[PDB]
RNA sequence: UUUUGUAUAAUGGGUCAGCGACUUAUAUUCUGUAGCAAGGUUAACCGAAUAGGGGAGCCGAAGGGAAACCGAGUCUUAACU
RNA sequence: AGGACCGAACCGACUAAUGUUGAAAAAUUAGCGGAUGACUUGUGGCUGGGGGUGAAAGGCCAAUCAAACCGGGAGAUAGCU
RNA sequence: GUUUAUUAAAAACACAGCACUGUGCAAACACGAAAGUGGACGUAUACGGUGUGACGCCUGCCCGGUGCCGGAAGGUUAAUUGAUGGGGUUAGCGCAAGCGAAGCUCUUGAUCGAAGCCCCGGUAAACGGCGGCCGUAACUAUAACGGUCCUAAGGUAGCGA
RNA sequence: CUUUAAUGUUUGAUGUUCUAACGUUGACCCGUAAUCCGGGUUGCGGACAGUGUCUGGUGGGUAGUUUGACUGGGGCGGUCUCCUCCUAAAGAGUAACGGAGGAGCACGAAGGUUGGCUAAUCCUGGUCGGACAUCAGGAGGUUAGUGCAAUGGCAUAAGCCAGCUUGACUGCGAGCGUGACGGCGCGAGCAGGUGCGAAAGCAGGUCAUAGUGAUCCGGUGGUUCUGAAUGGAAGGGCCAUC
């Protein structure tokens, strides 16, 4: 689409991620947030984002 | 003509070994964001038809 | 296919329309049944010879469903937990 | 400088009074916007996000006819 | 006859004798009623005519799953819960 | 030399009355317009239904027309009488 | 002259006069699946059509909008051509990922593309449009005149209960 | 390899020159004292005509069709989904064009947690200072503040200061709750790994209530599912998702 949604992955070279909207015409800025990740059993900040 | 299975059920419904019909949730493979993960969970496990539908599935399905 | 309004069910749920379509081609075969084959031999290769649950068929299994008393003998085919353990109780067979 | 809208029907139901209960969770009257005007003052914990007088316990309600100010604290009876 | 409501000034209607509307078939559920029963039952065609032959045909007897596949058990699962 | 002025035959059918389930299925009485001509009439032919005819009015096309008549589709259809 | 037969003979239709527009000989224009016909035994001193209405004095300003016409370059774009990239298959260099070609094959469609339309101008005897405020003459009343505001431009002639 | 002077063979376009295609929209002769046709004979045009096409565009002269509703008939004005109070009859239930006012979002931070702080505003005095907005003092205030209507909560703060932080978790849920159902709310307790705190305990998103739309259609990804003679692939399913 246009108005995008994010898609924030795994840092521990899984293919486990997360998905959220967030809008961008207030401000574009990159999410940097820590969850959980079910194949290596621990919470680790995720990349990837928008 | 011999009286017809509605194939736009029959696609939609599979029957149970107690004579009930069960099928899947809508609302569930476009957006997918906009429900809380509680909620995703519970709509994993599918449904089944109650007694105000069945009355007339069982019609539309007469050979089932 | 009406309720005055708001649609019927079948119209307002997802289709799936994925089936089995082996089902409908496959004999099942109970042992409260079976007298098309007598208590002698099952072989899916010479099976059509007995025309048990039809003609057009590609697929033969047994289900625990009764008691067999004679000595069946069974020769590949699909037999379940409970039917070869009612099979081998009646002195039968199973050669696989 | 305006005309009709009032609102669909508020859904709202008290009936968490006299000797009214539960028998795994003690669900009472479901109120809006009032997290503890009530409140709890035993083993009926609870009252949460969505403000319904609500108890973490199974029995029948108690009122002890007295509260923390002001107010009127709500419990329950013997098993 | 309409209409909630008509002795109604609302609808018509002469005469007299005739004509003139809900009929029965298949499918199925409840209701009623018999026969058979873990078993009950064939179409066309043949035919000592509905019998006797004809089991292609029709119901009941297992369930879990999208399906593979499994089965008196089974899907989902890291899973005990 | 008259698409001359008036006016009979010849053509029209404007005005008033009568008749209006009539004597007449628009006829009669007395006026009125045109009357060698963008006039009229006998005979046989040609133009036909969204087609003719119309110097044009929803005027005219066989006692039928905002789409005529006749055989079939046809028992069109109807949150309807 | 023509006209609503039995509600209505005209102030309607039209010629004459004038503009506008199509037409050059196998005319345009027209019919008819077509053969065959009309225009025409016509040739522009001829033919098919729109408006206004003989005659006299006349024919206002506005082309910004919609329509029409003249101009020509470039844009956009369908047909068709088949570049670029990907999918099914797959060679081949890298541990593997990363990638990734020719053929068969599924898909895309770079690009070529008259005129219109966009642009510029023309056309109001096409469709149409023909605006505010302030000051100005010693009663009162009204402006022959400036200033500023709107714009495509703001009613000349003649007539007027 | 390339620039530059040329060039064969076809194929479009454009101009010119022919005549064997085609016409004759010229005539005579014959069939045949037939105004047509066809042939023949002789002239004249000419690869254009004359005839018939499909692609795509233009295409309303032609055809079929579509037409929101509410409601003292109707358009105009208000309104249709979602939210708060009064209406609402001192039970449950509840309405219109009743009386009024709002929303179709915004925040990884404005979320979670431990400690600390608690207001606002008026008034008197106060410095360039501008009644007042530096500041203190007095009164006063769960009607300040919060995001936003309204209502009501909020210090056991959900308001604002400091630090630590992501439980805005993957998988499940006893049992109860709104509704005709679809859609859906609360929740003892567990699994997998954690965050704040000295600790009990707190955390499965924001102060609670508004912040776009089903089936259907296409696309992206994982697959010891299926892919109908044996297979792959395309299509379909399961599990994810725009």
């Amino acid at each position: 689409g246009i108005r995008e949604k994010i898609k924030l992955v795994s840092s521990a070279g899984t293919g486990h991620f997360y998905t959220t909207t967030k809008n961008k015409r207030t401000k574009p800025e990159k999410l940097e947030l820590k969850k959980f990740d079910p194949v290596v059993r621990q919470h680790v900040i995720y990349k990837e984002a928008k | 003509p011999k009286i017809k299975t509605v194939r736009g059920a029959a696609k939609r419904f599979k029957k149970t070994g107690k004579g009930g019909f069960k099928h899947k949730h809508a609302n569930l493979r476009h957006i997918l964001t906009k429900k809380a993960t509680k909620r995703k969970r519970h709509l994993r496990p599918k449904a089944m038809v109650s007694k105000g539908d069945l009355g007339l599935v069982i019609a539309c399905l007469p050979y089932a | 296919g009406f309720e005055g309004g708001q649609m019927p069910l079948y119209r307002r749920l997802p289709k799936f329309g994925f089936t089995s379509r082996k089902a409908a081609i496959t004999a099942e075969i109970r042992l409260s049944d079976l007298a098309k084959v007598e208590g002698g031999v099952v072989d899916l290769n010479t099976l059509k010879a007995a025309n048990i649950i039809g003609i057009q068929i590609e697929f033969a299994k047994v289900i625990l469903a009764g008691e067999v008393t004679t000595p069946v003998t069974v020769r590949g085919l699909r037999v379940t937990k409970g039917a070869r353990a009612a099979i081998e109780a009646a002195g039968g067979k199973i050669e696989e | 400088g305006g005309s009709t809208r009032n609102g669909r029907d508020s859904e709202a139901k008290r009936l968490g009074v006299k000797r009214f209960g539960g028998e795994s969770v003690l669900a009472g009257s479901i109120i809006v916007r009032q997290r503890g005007t009530k409140f709890h003052a035993g083993a009926n914990v609870g009252c949460g996000r969505d403000h319904t007088l609500f108890a973490k316990a199974d029995g029948k309600v108690k009122f002890e006819v007295k509260g923390p100010k002001n107010r009127k604290f709500i419990s329950i009876e013997a098993e």
